[PDB]
RNA sequence: GAACGGACAACGGCCGCGGGAUCCGGGGGCGAGAGGUGAAAAUCGGGGACCCCGCGGGGACGGGCGGAAGCGAAGGCGGCGGCCGGGGACGUGUCCGUUGAUCAAGGACGAAGGCCGGAGGAUCAAAGAUGAUUAGAUACCGUCGUAGUUCCGGCAGUAAACGAUGCCGACGGGGCGAGGCCAGGGGGCUGUGUCCGGGAGAAAUUGGAGUGUUUGGGCUCUGGGGAUAGUACGGUCGCAAGACAGAAACUUAAAGAAAUUGACGGAAGGACACCACAAGGAGUGGAGUGUGCGGCUUAAUUUGACUCAACGCGGGGCAGCUUACCAGGGCCGGAUGCGCAGGGAGUGGUGCAUGGCCGUUUGCAACACGUGGGGUGACCUGUCUGGUUGAUUCCGACAACGCGUGAGGCCUGGGGUGCAGCAGGCUGUGCGACGGGCGGCGGCAAGCUGCAGGAGGGCAGGCGAAAACAGGUCAGUGAUGCCCUCAGAUGCUCUGGGCUGCACGCGCACUACAAUGGCGCGGCGAGCGGGAGUGCCGGGAGGCGCGGGCGAGGCCGUGGCGCAGCAGGGAUGGGGGCCUGGAAGGGUGCCCUGAACGAGGAAUUCCUAGUAGCCGCGGGUC
């Protein structure tokens, strides 16, 4: 069945606040949920903890664009710092097409068609 | 009110466009107002094309095309669904897919 | 519903006829039951804080 | 305005050439149909149709190209060539020099249909005729067919002759186009559409419908609420049809415009459901009976409800009571304030005066606020293109963002077992399923779907939003306004009768029409509900006396009957025995009689798994 915003916004908060304490197995993922929240009825725990596992599977792939986890940007900034092959050194004697050089005739360098 | 900016037909800078007969209703519609769908399909349908390969005298026979200009009046063109039901803002589309 | 809304009915007899006035009031949650029910509504949840 | 230049042109008039198609004639072939339709008929067909091939005749018509492309003042103009004529734009140190703009009067042109005279007549086709359709059908559909459609000379002078937008002129944003001429420097003129803005506008919209209360460019025409009515009279025109022009009397408080929200649609597209359908099962309607409703009858056969949402419903199984009705008789709860006042009572009336409750929309998924945005505004967005879900459930894109009801969550029962307690075992406490896992679709996905695991993968109920409805209830009420009645009472009570009458119509059920059955013995036998058995008498029903205390149809085995209105069926009726009650039309038991009914017309209900159906049992009523 389809979960609602009372479950999905809840389970979004659980994976967002408490991501490292979670795991892909559901029964461990429910065992954190009584320890760390207060949810009254045992069916509605299973509604939430089920969708937490359905979130934690795709956040393990990192697919969701909304939620944001402290580990997942510090790993991202390592990926952000590419060893830079910027073409400012790679381009030598820049080939600029015939009319593009004429606009730079006042102050010019690296002239090629 | 005025429903369409061109008043349904493509007539601009004319006084008169000669009527044509509907291909389905035989109504008298002007050539400008008439819905025209030029269909170019093969003479033999695509289901039977394997059966004409076995039966041709000719190696590499090309099945000929069938050329017909369906010209529909407005009443039958919505009934034959040659023109699709669109919204009011969807009416101003002109491009074919 | 049986905890949180308490509803009332009183009837009025006037010159014109009978008027019935229903008052249904939602109660605020309070852990001490002097103001409302002790158990929360089942859809509401509490999340603790990580720090 | 005139000239000129190279271009451009479905501009016109005429002449000539040509194109294929429809129809007809004729020849040849073929051999039974063809035609036409939603379906058919009319019609033509062995006297050879249709179809195929050739020839011939004739009129009409230019397909494809053919377009938001050209031209013309408009109507209009589309094969080709030629002649005569016209046209605008462009280009120019050509000419003239204000010759202009707009118009009463007047004149010319003017689609279609129409008219006159002449020619012609293929198609189509008013009228007319038929064949159908239909309740009817003078129509729509089929066939035929005259005027007409065609040409020439004229009349006529009308169109939604529309851009529903007069002509001339000045000024005014960008973009894209497929015109023509010029220039060669994403150029200029002039047409032409389009898109987005500005401004305008009641708005739709709109490069004019802009430059308008900051109101004045010129000129012409028209309108002054609707209807009467584009009618009458007079006039002019016309062969006529009629045209032009054009009132009033009487009458009327609206008619109208554009847009919004609903509702509806024999509009298109979705989605969904056993008050749907398919695939099915059992039926109902037929029969008899039970019961309810109508009608009729009657002293009365009280009454509410009449589409789902009236009709085994009012927990409505009525002998009295109930009980409102009828025939009678009693009785006065006619208090209280000095015969009257007024209270009180009424199953009297009004549910179209009401409360409450309940039904129905719902077996739904809808409803709303805060703030912001769009619009002058009602309103819209939020509340959605799409995908998804039983769900406005969610994913997502998003002038919206955040919330709230409903949905969900929830509560109860059901299955699995952990612990605990205690004794057809009982009841506490938990656990257990979330769609989690996996595969494939969809991927910010929501989710869908298959399998594994599992006791269990949409279990059954419960509460159930906003809005409604003139839904039902005044006959549940010490819930009630108002009206009527109150002593010969519409009060209460008693007795009897009725609510159970019966030519008839209808709803829902029951038992059947039998052999997959029925009857007779033996054997085995449930759950809800947990109070009841016992001994004796009786053939049964039943009775009596003690008294902590229950279990079904059926199924299995077997005997008879053996396709029969038969041991199917058990209706109706007769005689007897009992029970309850004050009182039998009630119930039960015994014997006998032994009806229709041999599978039920048009129609029509319910239903997806421990379900339908079959089969009993218990409880409410009592
Ligand atoms: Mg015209
Ligand atoms: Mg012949
Ligand atoms: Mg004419
Ligand atoms: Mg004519
Ligand atoms: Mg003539
Ligand atoms: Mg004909
Ligand atoms: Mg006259
Ligand atoms: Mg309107
Ligand atoms: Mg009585
Ligand atoms: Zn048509």
């Amino acid at each position: 069945r389809v979960r609602n915003s009372n479950v999905k916004r809840a389970a979004k908060n659980i994976v967002e606040k408490y991501f490292p304490k979670l795991d892909c197995d559901f029964h461990h993922n429910k065992r954190v949920l009584e320890s760390v929240t207060e949810i009254q009825t045992k069916r509605f725990k299973n509604q939430i903890a089920g969708y937490v596992t359905h979130l934690y599977t795709r956040v393990e792939k990192g697919k969701v664009k909304k939620i944001f986890i402290k580990k997942h940007e510090e790993e991202r900034e390592r990926r952000e710092n590419m060893i830079p092959s910027s073409s400012i050194m790679d381009t030598e004697k820049i080939e600029v097409d015939d009319i593009t050089m004429q606009m730079i005739k006042d102050y010019c360098y690296r002239g090629n068609y | 009110p005025v429903k369409r900016k061109n008043h349904g037909r493509a007539k601009k800078n004319r006084g008169h466009v000669k009527l044509i007969r509907c291909d389905n209703c035989a109504s008298a519609v002007p050539k400008d107002k008439a819905i025209k769908r030029f269909q170019i399909k093969s003479l033999i349908e695509a289901a039977a094309h394997d059966d004409v390969r076995t039966a041709t005298i000719y190696e590499e026979y090309e099945v000929p095309k069938f050329f017909h200009k369906n010209q529909y009046c407005v009443s039958c063109a919505v009934h034959l669904k040659a023109v699709r039901c669109r919204s009011a803002e969807g009416r101003k589309d002109r491009s074919n897919p | 519903k049986e905890d949180y809304v308490k509803e009332a009915l009183s009837v009025v007899h006037l010159k014109q006829g009978v008027i019935g006035i229903k008052v249904r009031i939602m109660l605020p949650y309070d852990p001490e039951n002097v103001n409302g029910p002790s158990k929360v509504i089942s859809d509401k949840i509490k999340i603790f804080e990580p720090k």
